[PDB]
């Protein structure tokens, strides 16, 4: 079993003390004892080679020296606002999402500076099982599948669609994602789809009780005159014959 | 337009 270094203890046991206090928690000499546990959760849980085992084993160690001690170092953020849920879910590590999330403290819609929760990040992320599924939509669960993203208001929705990923709209929609949120430009998860013209994702998507095929852009661009336009006339097709 | 525009793994982990 791994064990937490001399000097991590130390400042976890420290911060143990000063979680309450929220001026001393922001004082600079608190920093270099934050900057301590940073460093050393970071190295152990966000890299793609991180091993399952020792993250669990950090996360037991956190929650033993106080509940609140844990549920500040899992949530901590780096310099691009990623905490170890945005890493573990890029670098496709399922079995470090599970421990993060059942640790029952994550909070899951945070975003990094480049504007993304975790969720988005499970869109485009990379999944060779369904076991993996199974995490992902835990995560879809945990959180808020239809936030949006500081560049330009897409949702994870959207990101999948427009990655023509079947595997992950049929996850998001099962999980509760709404298909009419317009993203900053007024475009739909079907308008993302028309166009890429990716088919089965148009059905999957018109499927959906209340999908509504009407919604139009901030132009009056519609899913089906994108269609047309992308030189997708089997989704115009489809789309006509739905609305219709 | 967003809808049109590809988003890489990496852009959406790093700004």
């Amino acid at each position: 079993r791994y064990e937490l270094s001399e000097k991590m203890l130390s400042a976890c046991n420290l911060l143990k003390y000063n979680i309450k206090d929220p001026k001393a928690l922001a004082s600079k000499d608190m920093r270099i004892c934050l900057n301590t546990l940073q460093h050393d959760w970071f190295r152990v849980s966000s890299q793609k080679s991180a091993v399952p085992a020792m993250v669990g084993d950090y996360i037991a160690a956190f929650e033993a020296v106080s509940p609140d001690v844990l549920r500040y170092i899992i949530n901590m953020a780096d310099g691009n606002g990623n905490t170890a849920l945005h890493y573990s879910v890029s670098h496709s590590n399922f079995q470090i999402v599970k421990l993060l999330l059942d640790a029952d403290v994550c909070n899951v819609d945070h975003q990094n500076k480049a504007g993304y929760t975790p969720i988005m990040l499970a869109a485009l992320a990379a999944v060779e099982a369904e076991k993996d599924m199974q995490v992902v939509e835990e995560l879809f669960s945990c959180g808020d599948v239809n936030a949006k993203a500081s560049q330009a208001g897409q949702t994870a929705l959207m990101l999948a669609v427009s990655h023509g990923r079947i595997d992950m709209v049929k996850g998001l929609l099962a999980c509760g994602a709404d298909v009419n949120i317009q993203d900053d430009e007024g475009s739909t998860a079907l308008m993302c789809a028309s166009e890429h013209g990716h088919v089965e994702i148009v059905k999957l998507l018109l499927a959906q009780p209340g999908c509504n095929g009407h919604l139009e852009d901030n132009d009056g661009s519609t899913a089906l005159s994108i269609a047309l336009e992308a030189g997708h006339k089997d989704i115009a097709v489809l789309l006509y014959a739905h609305l219709n | 337009k967003a809808r049109r525009r590809t988003t890489t793994q990496m852009e959406l982990l790093y700004a």
